[PDB]
């Protein structure tokens, strides 16, 4: 399956999704620091067997 | 059996220059009060300077407004050297609106009672187009020392806007303080010294007020020795 | 194979600090060892520190 650039991310706190708009990319001018999010991207994964 | 010095005349050579003299010093105390005063004034005088600017239609520092002839990276480096003294409050929020061709000097800031600009011929930017328009909202604070934008970020507390261009703030109303002790002369005393503190502020702080706030920073600190608590 | 790329820039503004490596023109390197205060620096007859 194909990856997405959706702005929804599994189990991420809203403190991280503050800068990036609903489209997924970060804003223009938002002062970021270490470990922040710049582009929301999620990849399809099955085959758990936990 | 000691002597204690008294404040004497304050020759005011210019607006940013000054010379204050401390007349009746006992021998051996010239270099003791001087270097203990030059080392305080250059370090910890409270002042006021810009803290964060905000322009109308620009998002970050490395942009370039249309109509002006400087990058925004230079409009902040010109505001940082803006001298201003506020009397009543602790912090202000200035304003600046101008349109038309001609250099935008600092004297075009909106006039408030307490806020009192000192260098009204200061250049800030240029305007070079008849339909140009620049409107910012400068900020001002009190403090001392020097606190860069990076270390003042730790107390950001969710700085929601993305148009808050942050400037580094170096509050200090002194730039160089030379002093030289010379042979004072009371009517009859073998050896008495005279201190002459040739100061140089940025037009902000009163000279006689600086020394009366540099002495109480010393005299307040020696208490920990006068009462050796153990 | 690639579906869509996203390139993002950051404009970091690094200051000076201990560890940097200044040097003149005549081959005299040196690593900055300390940043004194304004008043520990040796001042000449008219207060101008070096």
């Amino acid at each position: 399956g194909p990856e997405e650039i959706t702005a929804d991310i599994p189990n991420v706190g809203e403190a991280a999704l503050s800068k990036l708009d609903e489209s997924g990319i970060v804003y223009i001018g938002a002062e970021v620091t270490g470990g922040d999010i710049l582009v929301g991207k999620v990849t399809p994964k099955g085959e758990t067997q936990l | 059996e000691f002597l204690k010095p008294r404040l004497v005349d304050i020759e005011q050579v210019s607006s940013t220059h000054a010379k204050v003299t401390l007349e009746p010093l006992e021998r051996g105390f010239g270099h003791t009060l001087g270097n203990a005063l030059r080392r305080i004034l250059l370090s910890s005088m409270p002042g006021c300077a810009v803290t964060e600017v905000e322009i109308d239609g620009v998002l970050h520092e490395y942009s370039t407004k249309e109509g002006v002839q400087e990058d925004i990276l230079e409009i902040l480096l010109n505001l940082k050297g803006l001298a201003v003294r506020v009397q009543g409050k602790d912090e202000v929020i200035l304003t600046l609106n101008k349109s038309g061709i001609g250099p935008v000097t600092a004297a075009d800031i909106t006039h408030d009672g307490d806020v009192e600009i000192v260098k009204p011929q200061h250049v800030i930017c240029h305007l070079t187009d008849e339909n140009a328009s620049i409107s910012m909202r400068i900020k001002v604070q009190r403090g001392r020392g020097y606190v860069p934008a990076s270390t003042r970020i730790h107390s950001e507390e969710d700085e929601r806007p993305i148009g808050r261009l942050l400037v580094d703030a170096c509050y200090s109303p002194v730039e160089r303080i030379a002093y030289n002790v010379e042979a004072a002369r009371v009517e009859q005393r073998t050896d008495l010294d005279k201190l002459v503190i040739e100061m140089e502020t940025n037009g902000t702080i009163d000279p006689e007020e600086a020394i009366r706030r540099a002495a109480t920073i010393l005299a307040e600190q020696l208490e920990a020795f006068v009462d050796l608590r153990d | 194979g690639v579906l869509k790329i996203v390139k993002v820039y950051l404009a970091v503004k690094r200051r000076i600090q201990p560890g940097d490596k200044m040097a003149g023109r005549h081959g005299n390197k040196g690593v900055i060892s300390k940043i004194n205060p304004i008043e520990d620096m040796p001042y000449d007859e008219n207060g101008t520190p070096v």
